């Protein structure tokens, strides 16, 4: 999950 | 004065984006982690590939190694960490317990434990030997971005999307310091302990001196908004900064007077990881799904 931009 | 960084070698074989890169103690071999489940195995002067490594079911958020370069741990979205035998490739113990993604990994310097962090808010310290899990720290109040071991291993500093850095006594698990609050997205300490270097999502690299509680320097120029993006004290020829950036380059800064100093063209896609080797002056950065590569990079100081 370190590929995802997290919002 | 100024390093002067040229690629020499790409490796590609991932086949999502990369999420971690990191040089083995001895310096013989590069490891990285990725999206696609595997870690993969490069010699560090030539990108020769060397192994795949599988088992996890779900992506790899970041692989570490240990001190005397036998064995990584890995942390992956499918809630658990994996320790193993880089000689074999085998899985030696799988560490269960937290309850969502496992984002960061390291091992101490003795290589007798393990520091994890995670989706889930906590911090969790693991016994090598056995796969147990030591101690479970409530460290957070979201996903936990860094976790490291200061030199002697008696600290941990973590870092979270909450907008704090905590530094923890490791034998009692408890906090010993906490430090606008953007989300901090990366933190480790230097070689020598004293300071702790720390990004977060506000395009900003800062220097902090850990007993002080003060920020020293500030690294900026690049672009760092959106991904956990890991930074690195590069100290085997003149003493910088590296990062990598959203805009798809490689950053490095002199350490002291906080100037770029060079930035290194050629991924297609955000520079999610970049590491330092621990004797040559040689730098590996790679990138997310648009580029997938690896690349390595050597200068003369």
């Amino acid at each position: 999950c370190r590929k995802r931009n997290r919002s | 004065v100024k390093p002067n960084y040229a690629l020499k070698f790409t490796l590609a074989g991932h086949t999502k984006a990369v999420s971690s890169v990191k040089f083995s103690p001895n310096g013989e071999w590069l490891a990285s982690s990725s999206a696609d489940k595997l870690i993969k195995i490069w010699g560090a002067y030539d990108g020769k590939f060397e192994k795949t490594i599988s088992g996890h079911k779900l992506g790899i958020s970041d692989v570490a190694w240990s001190s005397d370069s036998n064995l990584l741990v890995s942390a992956s979205d499918d809630k658990t960490l994996k320790i193993w035998d880089v000689s074999s490739g085998k899985c030696l113990k799988t560490l269960k317990g937290h309850s969502n993604y496992v984002f960061c990994c390291n091992f101490n310097p003795q290589s007798n434990l393990i520091v994890s962090g995670s989706f889930d808010e906590s911090v969790r310290i693991w016994d090598v030997k056995t796969g147990k899990c030591l101690k479970t720290l409530p460290a957070h109040s979201d996903p936990v971005s860094a976790v490291h071991f200061n030199r002697d291993g008696s600290l941990i500093v973590s870092s979270s999307y909450d907008g704090l850095c905590r530094i923890w006594d490791t034998a009692s698990g408890q906090c010993l310091k906490t430090l606008d609050n953007p989300p901090v997205s990366f933190v480790k300490f230097s070689p020598n302990g004293k300071y702790i270097l720390a990004a977060t999502l506000d395009n900003t690299l800062k220097l902090w001196d850990y007993s002080k509680g003060k920020c020293l320097k500030t690294y900026t120029g690049h672009k760092n908004e959106k991904y956990c993006i890991f930074a690195n004290f590069s100290v085997t020829g003149g003493k910088w900064i590296v990062s990598g950036s959203e805009d798809n380059l490689v950053y490095i800064w002199n350490l002291q007077t906080k100037e770029i100093v060079q930035k290194l063209q050629g991924h297609t896609d955000v520079v999610i990881s970049t590491a330092c080797h621990p004797t040559e002056n040689i730098i590996a950065s790679a990138a997310l799904e648009n580029d997938k590569t690896i690349k390595l990079w050597k200068s003369d100081c």
